[PDB]
RNA sequence: AAAUUAUUUUAAUUAAAUUAAUAAAUAAUUAUUAAACUAAUUUUAUAUUAAUAUUAUGAAAAAUUUAAAAAUUAAUUUUUU
């Protein structure tokens, strides 16, 4: 349906508009890096697919 | 109003408050121009100048050589911090209590103000607010009256 | 393994969000036209008209076939029982 | 249902009847160290109700009566009491102010001075009593028409504004308006108060001595004294007041929760209490002897033990397989880079 | 208090100087060193471990001991359950009753 | 059944012996 | 006698329910008798 | 259309608006909404321009493209960037006009009767003014939230005789004799 | 929507 | 309670820690007349502040300027709203060789804010719900289950149990009938309104307790690890598990400040301790739900805000669990700049008024100042 | 039962000392079987208490404050915690007006000073 | 606006499915107790043996469970050898078991 | 209290004080020393929040405990059902809603597509903004500027634009000129004794929009 | 129909009428939340209300009153932590 698609990138950093309900209160070390590299991914990985 | 600024002239208040005629903003070139400046070259006056609605800035303190221990701020849109709500809004209750919410200094010292005003309106004290039940919008009338006097 | 050990390595039928309804449902039509409820906050009369105003009018009382036609409020008995189902809409 | 108390009705219990501690100053000090900067049977039973009398004659106004039940009093209690005792110095205070009322001011400040001579030599005496000490022979000053040494009434509060925990007296009794769960009925117990007139002594006199150290400089035109007497005086009300102040709790009715009453009547350190021990100022001596860390540098002071090997970083991806401690490998020669000194 | 003479002998405090609960920590600076004056020769010994054993206990010199629970209780009350080990000398358990108001 | 506070004993109903006897008029319960 | 913790817990061995307040007047509200609503010295008047 | 005193084509009817060149207006909320404007405007085209800096290695193979499909930057350039200039313009011109009638009220009027009185009548100074922007100079009021600190109150908290214990550590350690507390009843 | 029926 | 009056004590002291009360002077480890569970002292979480917090000090800071440093007045002139502290602050910014430079005036509408507890909760209750793993709570429901849909005894006389199609939450196989399912989670709607004043009512306690550490660049010589930890042993802040961590707010330096970290300190604050560094910021936009009563049927979802604060936006939460924060001035540049309009539009009018008068609406826009950086 | 609670008395065993006014006369006649009565002519009132003969009652009793043990029998439970709330008010008015009474006297001096000051 | 219900989360252990409750309260789902160690409701306290709920454990001991039962294999490698973290480390003391020979107890070797 | 110093009233505690607990910090001890705000569970919730529901409310039978006799709660098992959906509320004697007449086939105050229902703009408020300087008194004040200067927002401006109602203004000062749709007479008399104007714009929802969003 | 999970608490009570192709609906009661001190008396004594929540038609021993009652019915004070 509608869902502010409008919004997705147009947001100042990578993490925002971005609806992830699954967080934590500490995220570990790995964890961390793993959620940085999970943010640009499927930012990235929406793009490349929305190119192709 | 008059008729109930006496009720706060006649309390035994310290912080005394602005006697009532210098406290109203509604009293040559043409029996004396407008308020708002209108000067004699074609009339230029002065935007926030005049009012008839009832704002102006505040009339600063009550006496010099007193100090007043509470400020109360105003909002963003200049109004006093003064709301009645509801007991109970949802059951449509008819008893109502007041909330004094823009204020900071010593709230103590602006809630025992209050009790001289209220001798009979339970009125606790919170860090931001002052709560004061049972007093409806006829009390909401009865603080700006004083809210003003105290130069506020 | 837990909840049912083989109940739940078979797999039946999974639930979803379940939708929700009008969300002015409760101002129902035979009180929007019937009624109309008028005063100043914390007091709501739901004024309704007469009730004998269509049905038998020749010989009934002169001074009585028009109580029919003020706008009278409905006892609060009846006031608390319709405004009822619209306060349900955030309880608590 | 609505009571009537014509039966007898058991006082009921509250916190507003501690057994509060009677003021005592300092261990470290005595009195004129401060001054000087500016059993056998007895009946105390029967002397108990007589020394009452005499109060009730001095405060209705038959003083040279109540002197004479007064003479009995410090008759009696300077038979029981040894020496320096303080109650021994209570009564022949009273008995001090009751010549004044009489004009015999010649034995009222004599009576009067050796009460301090009767305070000073104790090791630790009520700060109660030695501000009424001298806040009495300050009236008696006055009555015989000395005007300036009977303004050791700012001398009188020089003691409670040094040596008095303004914050002890309502340590308990600031959290009652927490206990009441009632709102429209029975809730005046949300707006429980008690007088810092009646729950403090040592207060009230220091509120009295000032007042009279008001009128003795309105009279000697001292305007420059009855400022520092009023800017004083309010000075002291509002320290005092500023120890029953707390934010309302809950306000509308609260049902059921009766087991939070164990929260509201404890240990409430007054806001006197609060700001002066505050624990940055006042720090927690803590030793690390006896804790598991001390911050980067002091790695060798603590809990010992039999032998210990530091294994690694007790990070928990230990517990995966290979490809999870192929990485995290470089963490602990890492973290050794990080607690060398 | 027999013939003036105490009956208890030690006060177990068992608390960690650091980790929570501070009632312990907040009464051995406020209540305790008061006590100590009053009752001197009560061999009140303080134990700093990880996991404290909460619960205070006196051992009485007739050999018995008689433990206390502080879960969750403040310092005040830290107090009077020290003052409750002091009075009592845990040396007998009678029904106070019509056959128990003499003992002898 | 119309089952309200105060329509009868509040929860239920028991028999201690103050009232076996002695119940409502001092006469006594019919059975006990 | 036999008090039991409070102000009106007194005799607790009649079966009366103490904490009733008997002094109050009865709710008569619908029921009809010439008891109704009236302070007991009006209760001759049985034309009102 | 209206946003500016030029009156919306509505003015169909001539309505001519007489007694002009009337008020000095500072323009306070306007020039706030134009800061806050601005700031749309560049934080719109922050977004417009947003360019892959994988600082990843996994997914480094589109670094070099932007951040929004073609089409999509295309788009949201004309639909919101280029709404919000015009909505930033708006407030640059309701700001610019009314300073052109200032311009024009500031040198009539400083002539009558004083240059030094002139920005004066033009003033807002009120009396307490000094609260909110050099708080140093207020007295006439404790508006402070830790009020128990204002210097008309700071006799309230009290000085601790502290003291530092070098064989604690360099520890701070007040040297109040505790009061022995309220035990019973 | 649908809404619930 | 009170229960277990015995055997819960061994009558023996260990005889290395145990030890008796000497006396009244003895001064315990850890005794302190006041119910603090986190009894630190100076010297375990020792504040990076020129003063100790006393009650005298309305803030452990140089409320006035000192002279023997160069002083750098705020980026945006300073207005004193409602909660704000009403006493000037300046607090001295560190080099990265752990050497003090310039000292710098902080903002008093974002580090002036005084702190009152119930207003930063609403941050709190609001982290500590949105940072659950919503997606975990799922449950199996009652027609979820795959048993039979028929009795397959009808009860008829004998005494088996008034049961059939056992497939309900009482049985050791079954499920519930109102379970929890994510999206029947509420995930709380956060306004900017108060999340401003829930994250300026932290940073200013973290101001007010101490804790407040601005540095001038958060960068490292080389992005390794080791570079971060050789740069916390010279600034002496605890990214160990145990000792109090640290919380960069990284901006980049004064002249050259970044929203997007400095790579180099980005790969090396990469340490399995404590740390986390958190944007440089304390907006969030508008909350929207466009699911709002039911219009997405398969979302799976919390219900509420679709779109919920970020992880590593500075939150109550890890503002009290890490005790020192460290802000490099290109935080502080954004926070100035994009609280400026925010703390304007909240003083009131007969104030509003006054501002182009005393220099705060000079609008770059029109040309009447060159612009700010 | 309601006579009673005029007489204050409801419990076995409790006693009052009701005067002998006419329309107590008459709560009193309705329950004659429930109560036990005794009168005192008020001579023999005066001495039951050690009172000399000239002290009336009509200035002992404007001695008493009027606020003993239960106050008032306000209509209603409620309004009888109204009653009791309002007095634990006009305490603590009681000490504030004291502690600005302190103020204002200090605020007008501080007039005076400061007036007198210039000259 | 509508402050969350922290219910309570962050401090303690789920809830178990009360009577009461909203809809947006988490509790613990169908057969699974609120309590780990309770599998009776006599089962005692678990010595030194936590289960670490809640987020990535930051410092994991090898005799606390982490998603996990309980392994006298994997959980206490070495039974003579017994942990404790120092500065953060997850060091190794010899166990040692507390003993009485002069009225004081003595921390002797358990092995 | 102690009648001689020297016998100490002794301290044998009470059931309200052996059983206490630890004073957590209350919002005023964190408001005075915020030196005590030492970690996330001292950020406890609003003190109104007394915690969740732990009774159940039946009815008839003030707040019953969970856990206790269910003997009195014959109607909360069935007031926890909910209402009857779908059905008439009164269950016998005839309606209210039903004895009560059909009036005015849609309604005694509907809204049909096309009726003149416009929001109350109250010359207070108008006269109000135009002092506190959210609006400019030269700029002929129309809807745009009112929008967009927070005087109203969007919630209030629906298709019939506004009205400009003459509440307790007495009097208009200054010159004031203004766009709106239909001011009320008083209201349009206030304006135009001041030297003002009123050219009631009306336009189409059409133009509603290209006045708001140019 | 069967169930509906957390002791040590801290303000009381019943009601009985309009209607029912015979009881989810109304009064009255109870309840949750909240209220203001109108002559009557003692210097006595007084639970009066508002707002909402509400799946109820039948009252021991008396005093009497209908009815072959052979009890039901009216009645009205009870109705235990």
């Amino acid at each position: 349906g509608f869902t502010m698609k409008y919004k997705r990138g147009t947001g100042l950093w990578d993490e925002d508009h971005v609806n992830d309900f699954d967080a934590n209160k500490y995220l570990s070390a790995r964890s961390t890096m793993r959620w940085y590299y999970g943010m640009e991914r499927l930012q990235t990985r929406n793009n490349m697919n929305a190119r192709r | 109003r008059s008729d109930i600024y006496d009720e706060l002239l006649k309390l035994p208040l310290r912080y005394a408050l602005h006697d009532f005629r210098t406290l109203q903003a509604h009293i040559h070139a043409s029996s004396g121009l407008s308020s708002a400046s209108p000067d004699a070259p074609a009339y230029y006056a002065v935007a926030g100048r005049d009012s008839a609605v009832g704002y102006a800035p505040p009339l600063g303190p009550a006496d010099p050589v007193d100090v007043i221990p509470f400020f109360v701020h105003r909002s963003s849109n200049g109004h006093l911090p003064g709301k009645v709500y509801s007991m109970n809004a949802k059951t449509l209750m008819p008893a109502f209590y007041m909330r004094i919410q823009n204020i900071e200094g010593d709230m103590f010292r602006f809630e025992e103000e209050l009790m001289k005003i209220f001798p009979t309106k339970k009125i606790f004290v919170r860090s931001h607010s002052v709560y004061v039940y049972n007093v409806n919008l006829d009390g909401r009338a009865v603080l700006h009256h004083w809210l003003l006097g105290l130069g506020f | 393994p837990k909840a049912g050990c083989e109940e739940i390595t078979r797999q039946g039928r999974r639930v979803v969000l379940k939708p929700q309804e009008y969300f002015a449902q409760h101002r129902m039509q035979v009180w929007q036209m019937r009624f109309k409820e008028m005063g100043p906050p914390f007091s709501r009369v739901w004024v309704a008209l007469g009730g004998k105003m269509r049905r038998r009018r020749i010989g009934r009382q002169i001074d009585v076939k028009d109580m029919r036609y003020y706008w009278r409020p409905i006892e609060p008995q009846y006031q608390r029982l319709y405004m009822s189902r619209l306060r349900i809409k955030d309880h608590s | 249902i609505t009571r009537l108390y014509t039966s007898y009705f058991k006082g009921e219990l509250f916190p507003n009847q501690l057994a509060r501690p009677l003021e005592r100053l300092p261990r470290g000090v005595s009195l004129a160290a401060a001054r000087k900067g500016q059993r056998p049977y007895v009946p105390l039973g029967e002397v108990a109700k007589l020394e009452l009398q005499g109060d009730y004659l001095t405060e209705g106004g038959l003083h040279q009566e109540a002197l004479e039940y007064y003479g009995v009093v410090a008759k009696a209690y300077e038979l029981a009491y040894p020496k320096d005792h303080p109650q021994v110095a209570g009564i022949r205070l009273k008995l001090a102010g009751a010549f004044r009322r009489t004009g015999r001011l010649t034995s009222s400040k004599a009576n009067c001075e050796a009460v301090l001579q009767m305070l000073d030599s104790a090791v630790q005496p009520p700060l109660e009593l030695i501000v009424e000490a001298l806040f009495e022979l300050g009236l008696t000053s006055e009555a015989m028409s000395d005007a300036a040494a009977g303004t050791v009434f700012e001398e009188a509060v020089a003691l409670v504004d040094m040596f008095h925990n303004s914050g002890q007296s309502h340590k308990m009794l600031r959290l009652l308006p927490r206990l009441g769960r009632r709102f429209n009925l029975n809730f005046e117990e949300k707006f429980v108060y008690f007088s810092p007139f009646d729950y403090d002594r040592v207060f009230a006199l220091a509120d009295q001595c000032l007042e009279r150290a008001e009128v003795f400089y309105q009279a000697r035109n001292d305007r420059a004294g009855v400022m520092r007497v009023l800017q004083q005086r309010k000075e002291l009300i509002d320290k005092k007041f500023f120890n029953m102040r707390d934010f309302a709790g809950r306000i509308h009715t609260m049902r059921g929760h009766w087991k939070r009453r164990a929260q509201v009547l404890t240990n409430a350190p007054t806001p006197d209490e609060l700001l002066r021990y505050s624990p940055t100022i006042h720090q927690v001596y803590r030793d690390f002897k006896y804790e598991l860390n001390a911050p980067i540098g002091r790695e060798k002071e603590v809990q010992p033990g039999v032998n210990r090997v530091v294994h690694d970083m007790g990070n928990p991806y230990r517990r995966s397989g290979v490809r999870s401690q192929r990485m995290f490998r470089d963490a602990e020669k890492n973290f050794e880079k990080y607690i060398r000194a | 208090s027999r013939n003036g003479e105490l009956c208890l002998q030690r006060i177990i405090v068992s608390y960690s100087p650091n980790k929570g609960n501070p009632a312990m920590r907040q009464f051995m600076a406020t209540h305790l060193p008061e006590f100590h004056r009053q009752y001197p020769q009560v061999k009140i010994d303080i134990r700093p471990r990880q996991w404290p054993e909460s619960s205070i206990t006196g051992i009485y010199r007739d050999g018995s001991e008689k433990a206390y629970s502080i879960r969750f209780l403040s310092s005040m009350g830290i107090n009077v359950r020290f003052h409750r080990l002091v009075n009592e000398g845990n040396d007998y358990n009678h029904s106070f009753s019509a056959s128990h108001l003499h003992l002898q | 059944r119309a089952q309200h506070p105060n329509a009868g004993t509040r929860f239920g109903r028991v028999y201690n012996r103050g009232f076996v006897r002695y119940g409502f008029g001092g006469f006594g319960m019919s059975v006990y | 006698a036999s008090t039991a913790k409070g102000y009106m817990n007194r005799v607790m061995v009649y079966a009366h329910r103490r904490r009733k307040a008997r002094y109050l007047a009865p709710k008569n509200a619908h029921v009809r008798s010439p008891l109704a609503h009236k302070m007991p010295e009006e209760y001759g008047n049985t034309w009102d | 259309s209206g946003a500016v005193g030029r009156g919306s084509f509505h003015s169909v009817v001539a309505g001519a608006n007489p007694r002009r060149i009337p008020t000095y207006y500072n323009s306070a909320y306007e020039l706030i909404q134009l800061h806050r404007a601005h700031r749309e405007v560049t934080r719109n085209f922050l977004v417009r321009d947003k360019v892959f800096d994988n600082k990843f290695p996994g997914c480094s193979l589109a670094n070099g493209l932007f951040k929004m499909v073609p089409n999509k930057r295309g788009n949201f350039h004309t639909r919101e960037l280029t709404e919000s200039i015009r909505h930033r313009t708006i407030w640059g011109q309701r700001i610019q006009q009314q300073r052109t009638i200032n311009a024009a009220i500031l040198e009539d009027a400083t002539k009558v009767l004083s240059p030094a009185q002139m920005e004066d009548r033009f003033s807002y100074r009120t009396p307490d003014a000094a609260a909110y922007f050099s708080p140093q100079e207020y007295t006439a009021a404790n508006n402070w939230p830790n009020y128990w600190q204002h210097p008309t109150e700071k006799h309230v908290v009290p000085k601790p005789r502290w003291r530092r214990e070098p064989e604690l550590g360099g520890i701070t350690r007040v040297r109040d004799a505790v009061a022995t507390p309220i035990a019973d009843y | 929507r649908f809404y619930r029926p | 309670y009170d229960s277990r009056s015995s055997g819960v004590h061994d009558v023996a002291p260990r005889d290395g820690v145990d030890f008796m009360y000497e006396g009244p002077q003895q001064v315990l480890p850890g005794a302190h007349p006041l119910p603090l569970f986190h009894p630190d002292n100076s010297v375990t979480r020792p504040p990076v502040s020129p003063y100790l917090p006393s009650p005298q000090r309305p803030h452990p800071y140089f409320t006035t300027e000192l002279p023997e440093l160069p002083h750098f007045q705020t980026t945006r002139p300073i207005v004193y709203t409602v909660g704000t502290m009403k006493q000037r602050i300046v607090a001295p910014v560190f080099d990265l060789a752990n050497n003090v430079t310039h000292t710098r005036e902080l903002d008093p509408f974002i580090f002036g804010f005084y702190p009152e507890t119930e207003e930063m909760a609403k941050n709190l209750s609001y982290w500590l719900v949105r940072c659950q793993n919503f997606s975990s709570k799922w449950d199996y429901e009652n027609r979820e289950i795959w048993r039979k849909a028929k009795k397959n005894w009808p009860n008829t006389g004998m005494g088996m149990a008034r049961v059939g199609d056992r497939k309900n939450h009482a049985h050791p196989w079954g499920a519930h009938s109102k379970p929890v399912k994510p999206w029947n989670l509420l995930m709380p709607t956060m306004d900017v309104k108060t999340w401003s004043k829930s994250n300026r009512m932290l940073v200013t306690l973290k101001m007010l307790q101490g804790k407040l550490q601005i540095v001038e660049r958060l960068t490292l010589p080389e992005p390794t690890q080791e570079a971060y930890l050789q740069l916390c042993r010279t600034m002496g802040w605890d990214v160990r598990h145990k000792g109090g961590g640290a919380l960069f707010m990284d901006g980049g330096s004064r002249l050259t400040p970044s929203s997007e970290y400095d790579r180099a300190f980005f790969f090396g604050s990469f340490f399995n301790g404590r740390n986390k560094l958190v944007r440089p910021t304390l907006l969030c936009d508008e909350p929207y739900d466009y699911n709002r009563t039911s219009s997405k049927a398969r979302t799976k979802g919390p219900k509420g805000q679709k779109n919920p604060i970020p992880i590593n936006r500075f939150n109550a939460y890890d503002a009290l669990t890490h005790d020192t924060l460290i802000i490099t001035e290109g935080a502080l540049l954004q926070l100035e700049d994009e609280m400026y309009t925010h703390k304007l539009a909240m003083l009131p009018p007969h104030i509003r008024a006054q501002l182009p008068e005393r220099g705060f609406l000079d609008s770059e826009v029109l040309g009447d100042v060159p612009p700010a950086l | 039962n309601r006579m009673l609670r005029e007489l204050r008395l409801e419990f076995m065993g409790q006693t009052t000392v009701v005067p002998d006014i006419p329309p107590v006369r008459k709560r009193i006649w309705r329950v004659r079987h429930v109560v036990r009565v005794d009168q005192l002519d008020l001579d023999e009132a005066k001495a039951l208490i050690g009172i000399p003969e000239h002290i009336s009652f009509r200035d002992l009793a404007g001695q008493i404050p009027p606020t003993f043990g239960r106050g008032g029998s306000v209509a209603n439970p409620h309004m009888r915690s109204k009653m009791n709330f309002m007095r634990l008010r006009r305490m603590r008015l009681r000490d504030v007006m004291h502690r600005d009474q302190l103020e204002k006297r200090l605020l007008e001096e501080r007039h005076h000073a400061l007036q007198q000051q210039q000259q | 606006p509508k402050p969350a219900p922290r219910y309570n989360i962050g401090l303690r252990p789920a809830p178990k499915r009360q009577n009461v409750g909203g809809q947006f309260l988490a509790t613990q789902k169908h057969y699974a107790r609120e309590l780990w160690y309770k599998r009776q409701y006599y089962s005692t306290r678990p010595f030194a043996i936590q289960k670490h709920m809640g987020s990535t454990p930051r410092i994991l001991l090898d005799r606390t469970l982490w998603r996990s039962c309980w392994l006298t294999k994997s959980n206490l490698p070495d039974v003579n050898r017994w942990e404790k973290v120092v500065n953060s480390q997850r060091v190794t003391e010899d166990r040692w078991a507390l003993v009485e020979e002069d009225g004081v107890m003595y921390q002797v070797n358990w092995k | 209290k102690e009648f001689d110093a020297d016998h100490p009233l002794p301290v044998v505690g009470t059931r309200l004080n052996e059983r206490t607990t630890t004073h957590k910090w209350s919002h005023w001890d964190q408001y005075i020393n915020p030196q005590i705000t030492q970690s996330w569970m001292y950020l406890t919730q609003t003190p109104e929040y007394v915690g969740p529901r732990s009774g159940h409310n039946v009815i008839k039978m003030g707040w019953m405990k969970i856990g206790g006799s269910w003997k009195y709660s014959r109607s909360y098992n069935d007031a926890r059902r909910g209402f009857a959906k779908g059905q008439w509320q009164e269950r016998k004697m005839t309606p209210r809603f039903m004895l009560a007449p059909r009036v005015s086939a849609g309604g005694p105050r509907n809204r049909y597509e096309g009726k003149a229902s416009f929001s109350r703009l109250s010359l207070s408020k108008l006269l109000w903004a135009v002092d506190t300087g959210r609006l400019n008194p030269n700029e002929t004040i129309t809807l745009y500027h009112l929008r967009n200067a927070k005087v109203i927002a969007d919630r209030e401006v629906v298709w019939p634009g506004m009205v400009l109602l003459a509440g307790n203004v007495e009097r208009v000062p200054y010159p004031l000129h203004i766009e709106l749709q239909n001011a009320s007479a008083k209201a349009i008399q206030l304006l135009e004794e001041a030297g003002g104007s009123f050219t009631n714009v009306y336009m189409s929802h059409e133009g509603l929009y290209q006045e708001l969003h140019p």
